[PDB]
């Protein structure tokens, strides 16, 4: 239950889940010039087999509801993107950014589907122009 | 793309460095020229090859000293063409993976019982940092039979057939303890336990 | 008295306690307190000899590496004295000096010939860390001797395989094999493996 | 001098075989984890060469512990907790009983494999001076 890869990159958009299903990893990435504390965490982790979903660790740096998680609360200091591993049955949300007009035909959404051995992103079926 | 050779480095029992490239793979017979340094430490400054080996009146490797070695350090080296700065090719090398030991030698058979004999060899320099493969068969044998040996430089045979006749031979590699070279040693002067 | 333990390099630690008389109703245990481990672990004592008891520490999964060359347990022997214990003996057991594996097992013949035998075996319960620093030794019983007269052979590696020679045809032997880690100053070879039992194949 | 000196050769060879087991472990065909193991970012010692260094590993020892749950599958079935208390525990014995060194971490941050090559070069510059 893990997406090899992550979502396709969509010309001029970016995507966020509504939800993340439980087993849904984040990064404990900083910003430049900061670290994950020593002996901190990898990663937060999307645990909720007592019915209540929670995120298992929490992120650090220094200087140098039923079913799903909650994005997480900003932590100290971040990086600019967050990094998530998903699992498998995924389902992650394009929009244009600010200054585009979407074209849209079909789903504008992405799962993370499995077949035979194998995981894979559907494509959205969206376009950006300026 | 405009490819540069890629460059290869052995270790010769510590005692030096051989690093070659084959350059006729390009247009133009070209005097390519070799830099290194090693990275996060101490003396992180260039270095020019100063010893260069040749091949047809053209570059074709360098040969570093033991000084000038430091395995556990992160060497780093870089082909550089001297016409076209903005085409080098670097590479890290772990020169503690690349190091070949000399062949095993004073291969000697002794016995311990009538039934029972073993077998001794020396190396060169490097001792406790070798593995071994011991390949021994006899007249009747269609093919060799391996063991690998840790630091003890000791192989028992404990039933031999003393009416055969054996052919004994061994090869050394610096793994796994002081590194992870993978490539063996030339293989030693056989011996003989006779009919 | 006397008090001697031994480790199989893995989670199982045997223990021989030895006293020169007890009385009624005896009852006494082992308690191993390691000295940078979160756990105990005792045992029940259990008599063997007229004047022997005998204990297992089992500390995990059989296969699982619960201690290390640098562990230090303090093993202790223990008596009830009305509702108190009272301490018979103390020891500072270093685990990976006091090494004594499992007999090697699934002995079987590769290949028998009629003059030749290719038998072969495994390591049961072996740590990791020993790598190649093994050490095997064994036995072979022919027709007109017994056990303690067959020479020992050695192997000085770790060759999980022997090749025996200048057997006699369609003769009837039996097989076994011990091992050693050359680490532990006071470690000694393992019980001796099963008998395996065969025959080597006759001529024309 | 000889004794203490062989103690010591052993204890670094017992860590060497668990850093090694680890990273034969994960670095393989067979971990379909892998390619998302390299995106967490380990720290580096800024340089390694005697025993104190290993402050720098035992402080990355918990994201370690974390990594090697991820790995847990039917395949190296490698428990982390026995394993980690074990590398813990011999690491604490080799840094020595001095405990007064901060550790100075590098700039750049590593990839697990990055990041067990590194403290496999460490023990094994030092075994290789030993004897
Ligand atoms: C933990 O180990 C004990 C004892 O094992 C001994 O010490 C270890 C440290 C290793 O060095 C071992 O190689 C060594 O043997 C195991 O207990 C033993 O179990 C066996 C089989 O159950 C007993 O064999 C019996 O022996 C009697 C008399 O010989 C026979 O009549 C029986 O048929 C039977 O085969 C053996 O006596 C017993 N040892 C003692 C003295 O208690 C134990 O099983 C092991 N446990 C685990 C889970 O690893
Ligand atoms: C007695 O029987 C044993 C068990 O079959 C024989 O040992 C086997 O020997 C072969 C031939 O060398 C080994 O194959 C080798 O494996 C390694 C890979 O690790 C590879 O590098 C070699 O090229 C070769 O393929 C085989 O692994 C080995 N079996 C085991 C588990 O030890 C032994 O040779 C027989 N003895 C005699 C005298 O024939
Ligand atoms: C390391 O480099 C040296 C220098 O090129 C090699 O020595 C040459 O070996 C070849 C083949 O025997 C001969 O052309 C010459 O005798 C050597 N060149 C001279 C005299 O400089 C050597 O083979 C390389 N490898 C090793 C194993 O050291
Ligand atoms: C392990 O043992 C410590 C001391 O235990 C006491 O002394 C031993 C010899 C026995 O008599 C035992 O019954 C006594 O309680 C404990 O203080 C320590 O907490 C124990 N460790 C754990 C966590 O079990
Ligand atoms: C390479 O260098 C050597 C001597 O420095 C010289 O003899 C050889 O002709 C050079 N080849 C070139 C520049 O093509
Ligand atoms: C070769 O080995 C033998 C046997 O151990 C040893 O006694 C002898 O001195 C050695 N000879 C040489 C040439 O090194």
């Amino acid at each position: 239950e893990l997406c090899d890869d992550d979502p396709p990159e969509i010309p001029h958009a970016t995507f966020k889940a509504m939800a993340y299903k439980e087993g849904t990893m984040l990064n404990c990435e900083c910003k430049r010039g900061f670290r994950r504390i020593k002996s901190g965490s990898l990663y937060m982790l999307c645990t909720g087999s007592s019915s209540h979903s929670s995120w298992d660790n929490q992120c650090q740096c220094t200087s140098s509801l039923p079913g799903h998680c909650r994005e997480p609360p900003p932590w100290e200091n971040e990086a600019t993107e967050r990094i998530y591993h998903f699992v498998v049955g995924q389902m992650v949300y394009y929009q244009c950014v600010q200054g585009y007009r979407a074209l849209h035909r079909g789903p504008a959404e992405s799962v993370c589907k499995m077949t035979h051995g194998k995981t894979r992103w559907t494509q959205p079926q969206l376009i950006c122009t300026g | 793309t405009l490819p540069l050779p890629e460059v290869q480095c052995f270790v010769f029992n510590v005692e030096y460095m051989n690093c070659t490239w084959q350059s006729s793979s390009e247009p133009q017979p070209t005097n390519l020229t070799l830099h290194y340094w090693y990275k996060n430490s101490d003396n992180d400054k260039v270095q020019k090859c100063s010893h260069y080996l040749f091949s047809e009146e053209i570059t074709s490797g360098c040969q570093l000293q033991k000084k000038e070695i430091h395995l556990y350090q992160t060497f780093v080296v870089q082909l550089q063409d001297p016409r076209e700065p903005r085409r080098q090719a670097t590479q890290m090398l772990k020169l503690q993976n690349l190091v070949i030991p000399w062949a095993p030698e004073n291969l000697t058979l002794h016995k311990l019982s009538e039934s029972q004999l073993e077998l001794n060899w020396n190396n060169r320099f490097l001792n406790h940092c070798l593995e071994h493969l011991v390949q021994y068969r006899t007249d009747w044998d269609h093919s060799w039979t391996e063991q690998s040996v840790d630091y003890r430089h000791k192989f028992s045979l404990p039933s031999v057939d003393g009416q055969k006749r054996y052919t004994f031979r061994v090869r050394s590699r610096f793994n796994p303890l002081c590194g992870s070279a993978q490539h063996w040693s030339e293989w030693s002067h056989p011996i003989h336990w006779g009919s | 008295s006397q008090f001697t333990c031994f480790y199989n390099s893995r989670a199982n630690i045997s223990c021989v306690w030895s006293q020169d008389g007890a009385l009624q109703d005896t009852s006494c245990q082992v308690h191993a307190w390691p000295d940078r481990r979160r756990w105990n672990q005792t045992c029940e004592l259990l008599p063997v000899s007229q004047a022997s008891w005998a204990c297992n520490l089992i500390l995990g999964a059989p296969d699982s590496q619960k201690l290390t060359t640098v562990d230090i347990v303090t093993l202790r022997v223990l008596c009830r004295e009305g509702v108190r214990w009272r301490v018979m003996a103390i020891q500072d057991f270093k685990p990976f000096e006091n090494l004594r594996l499992m007999a090697p097992i699934s002995l079987q013949v590769v290949h028998v010939e009629t003059h030749r035998c290719n038998i072969s075996w495994e390591i049961s319960q072996a740590s990791h860390y020993f790598e190649r620093h093994l050490e095997f030794e064994a036995r072979t019983l022919s027709p007109g001797h017994t056990w303690e007269e067959a020479p020992l052979l050695t192997l000085k590696q770790k060759q999980e395989w022997i090749c025996l020679e200048t057997l006699t045809p369609d003769t009837q032997y039996e097989f076994q094999v011990r091992v050693k880690p050359l680490q532990g100053e006071f470690t000694t070879w393992s019980p001796w493996s099963q008998p395996l039992a065969f025959r080597t194949k006759t001529g024309h | 001098t000889s004794s203490s000196t062989k103690k010591t050769q052993l204890q670094l060879e017992h860590l060497l075989l668990d850093l090694q087991m680890i990273l034969n472990g994960i670095n393989n065909y067979k971990n379909p984890k892998l390619t998302r193991m390299l995106t967490f970012k380990f720290y580096m010692p800024k340089k390694a060469t005697e025993l104190k260094h290993l402050q720098c590993l035992e402080e990355e020892l918990k994201p370690l512990e974390e990594v090697l749950n991820l790995a847990q599958s039917k395949n190296f079935h490698l428990r982390p907790r026995d394993l980690i208390s074990n590398i813990n525990v011999i690491v604490l014995e080799l840094k020595g009983s001095e405990t007064t060194f901060m550790c100075e971490y590098a700039d750049e941050t590593a990839t697990i494999v990055e990041f067990l090559n590194r403290w496999i070069t460490f023990a094994q510059s030092i075994i290789s001076t030993l004897t």
